């Protein structure tokens, strides 16, 4: 049916205005029955309704953000766009771009984009084989000191799904963050781990 | 503002049981509510709407009922895949709101967990550093200790650990442990240890290897 | 006296909305036969067929209106008018033809203060919405059963201005009001009295 997609930085330093997009595909954003609705996420905050805005220009902000808010449509691209400025790490969160029915309800999701704010600048990250030394075996990658969140990483391609482990990143002491995804295996096993906010993407086989 | 307030805050039923949880609003809400399911790393989704309607797509299974200020949520049949934290969210006046949310896990059978260890590789100990990584694959329940011993060395303050959300398909859990060590200091020692200790385990179980072999 | 058609029917035929050209066809008109819509190009223009801004002070053309057979969906109002008196004289909305078969009274995204229909008193079927009016108020002091004709009709005022920022400028219903409510602060604005 319908399908919404957010677009953005992820990193954004403090002080300064945090923009994303929202692009809606198969269907127009010119409709009566929607309001066009930006959702962030955080530990500490919980789920919070930033604000929506009408086809007629009307917009709606909650007033904990709205000093600082400016929601606006590009019907032209069939976009809705979102500015939030002067951020700190209390902006730190998911923001899920949604589409809220007249009706009463938040039917449509985005996948959600991962927005850091902070002055630290952003690294890479280093990818390190996991194999055993030398009847299930198991075999993976490290996902080694990078900044900021996320990192995708699949196996084959995304053909390799079953017995696949990714963990949860953990913040390490140097304030960059590390994960590692396994595989348990009863041929050639490769990761694929992508870290868009450094525009890094490898490929490690590992034997 | 209105002031949405989940109850309980987390919970665990066997498959098959019948799940409620609470939502409170601070102030008459009418039927303004909706309750939303998250499951593990994904977008909330909505299943209610005017705290009594079953979305469609959405299993039967699922129902809502309430007006004013006190709403339920329920789970006819808790099956594997309805691990997640359920959300309520009012539209009555501005600005919307949700509550806090109420985290629903299963529980299952104890299982023992599969220990694997893995060594550090040349190209990582190039750089000056290595890591240790100690796996803890498909067990339940949640809680597991791992224990690193260098050359029989309690190692303590010196490595992290990571689980991953309960499985939708087997209700188990995955950890992952990682020993950070310097280069230097990995070249001095021979044996590298994991312990495990978990309740599916009549007793710990210890992979290790030898550095160079 | 005599009745004019709604949005899509007759004057209105191939027309999404009431611009600023069709709005010469409500002069003394006193019943709507169908639906008339009010969407955002009544005050933003359109550039496509050049149609200016409808005038807010050309909304008083339908302050000669009481009965519609359809529904009224209103989805723009002018920044000026701080309520919807331009149907102050509005008395029956049948709603025999409902928005998605569903509404026939929408009122949704204004600015305005009030909602003004002083002279409403029967919504024969169709369900109320009210939804995104950051402004408005005395909403829910209305007692939408003495208007609705069917059993089953619902009111949604959602998203709109909460009850104490209404009370904290005294935007309430009079003294003399009776309990079920108000379409704004002055006495005459009651739904009933005693």
């Amino acid at each position: 049916q319908v399908q919404l997609q957010e677009s953005g930085p992820g990193l954004v330093k403090p002080s300064e205005t945090l923009s994303l997009t929202c692009t809606v595909s198969g269907g127009s954003v010119s409709s009566g029955d929607y309001y066009w609705t930006w959702i962030r996420q955080s530990p500490g905050k919980g789920l919070e309704w930033i604000g929506h805005i009408y086809y007629s220009g009307n917009t709606n902000y909650n007033p904990s953000l709205k000093s600082r808010l400016t929601i606006s449509i590009d019907t032209s691209k069939t976009q809705f766009s979102l500015k939030l400025s002067s951020v700190t790490a209390a902006d730190t969160a998911i923001y899920y771009c949604v589409r809220d029915r007249v009706t009463g309800a938040f039917d449509i999701w985005g996948q959600g984009t991962m927005v850091t704010v902070s002055s630290a600048s952003t690294k890479g990250p280093s990818v390190f084989p996991l194999a055993p030394c030398s009847s299930t075996a198991a075999l993976g990658c490290l996902v080694k000191d990078y900044f900021p969140e996320p990192v995708t990483v699949s196996w084959n391609s995304g053909a390799l799904t079953s017995g696949v482990h990714t963990f949860p990143a953990v913040l390490q002491s140097s304030g960059l963050y590390s994960l590692s995804s396994v595989v348990t295996v009863p041929q050639t096993y490769t990761c694929n781990v992508d870290h868009k906010p450094s525009n890094t993407k490898v490929d490690k086989t590992v034997e | 503002d209105i002031q949405m307030t989940q109850s309980p805050s987390s919970l665990s039923a066997s498959v098959g049981d019948r799940v409620t949880i609470t939502c409170q609003a601070s102030q008459d809400i009418s039927n303004y509510l909706n309750w939303y399911q998250q499951k593990p790393g994904k977008a909330p989704k909505l299943l209610i709407y005017d705290a009594s309607n079953l979305e469609t797509g959405v299993p039967s299974r699922f129902s809502g009922s309430g007006s004013g200020t006190d709403f339920t949520f329920t789970i006819s049949s808790l099956q594997p895949e309805d691990i997640a934290t359920y959300f309520c969210q009012h539209f009555d006046h501005l600005p919307l709101a949700f509550g806090g949310g109420t985290k629903v896990e299963i529980k299952r059978t104890v299982a023992a967990p599969s220990v694997f260890i893995f060594p550090p590789s040349d190209e990582q100990l190039k750089s000056g550093t290595a890591s240790v990584v100690c796996l803890l694959n498909n067990f339940y329940p949640r809680e597991a200790k791992v224990q690193w011993k260098v050359d029989n060395a309690l190692q303590s303050g010196n490595s992290q650990e990571s689980v991953t959300e309960q499985d939708s398909k087997d209700s188990t859990y995955s950890l992952s442990s990682t020993l950070t060590l310097s280069k230097a200091d990995y070249e001095k020692h021979k044996v590298y240890a994991c312990e495990v200790t978990h309740q599916g385990l009549s007793s710990p179980v210890t992979k290790s290897f030898n550095r160079g072999e | 006296k005599k009745v004019c058609n709604g949005i899509g029917i007759g004057e209105f035929k191939d027309s999404l909305s009431i611009d600023a050209t069709n709005i010469k066809h409500f002069k003394n008109c006193t019943s709507i036969s169908g639906d008339l819509h009010i969407l955002p190009v009544a005050f933003r223009g359109d550039s496509f067929t050049h149609t200016p801004p409808l005038d807010p002070q050309e909304l008083d053309i339908l302050k000669t209106v009481k009965e519609i057979t359809g529904f009224l969906l209103i989805q723009a109002w002018p920044e000026n008018r701080t309520d919807l008196h331009a149907f102050e004289n509005l008395e029956i909305i049948r709603g025999r033809t409902k928005q998605h078969g569903q509404f026939s009274l929408a009122v949704v995204s204004l600015d305005i203060t009030s909602l003004g229909l002083r002279s409403l008193k029967e919504i024969s079927d169709g369900d109320v919405i009210i939804s995104g009016n950051k402004n408005l108020c005395y909403a829910n002091t209305i007692n939408w059963k003495k208007l609705f004709g069917t059993s089953g009709q619902k009111t949604k005022i959602i998203r709109n201005r909460g009850e104490n920022s209404c009370k904290a400028t005294g935007q309430v219903c009079h003294a003399l009001c009776s309990p079920e409510g108000c379409w704004g602060p002055e006495p005459r604005d009651c739904v009933s009295h005693h």
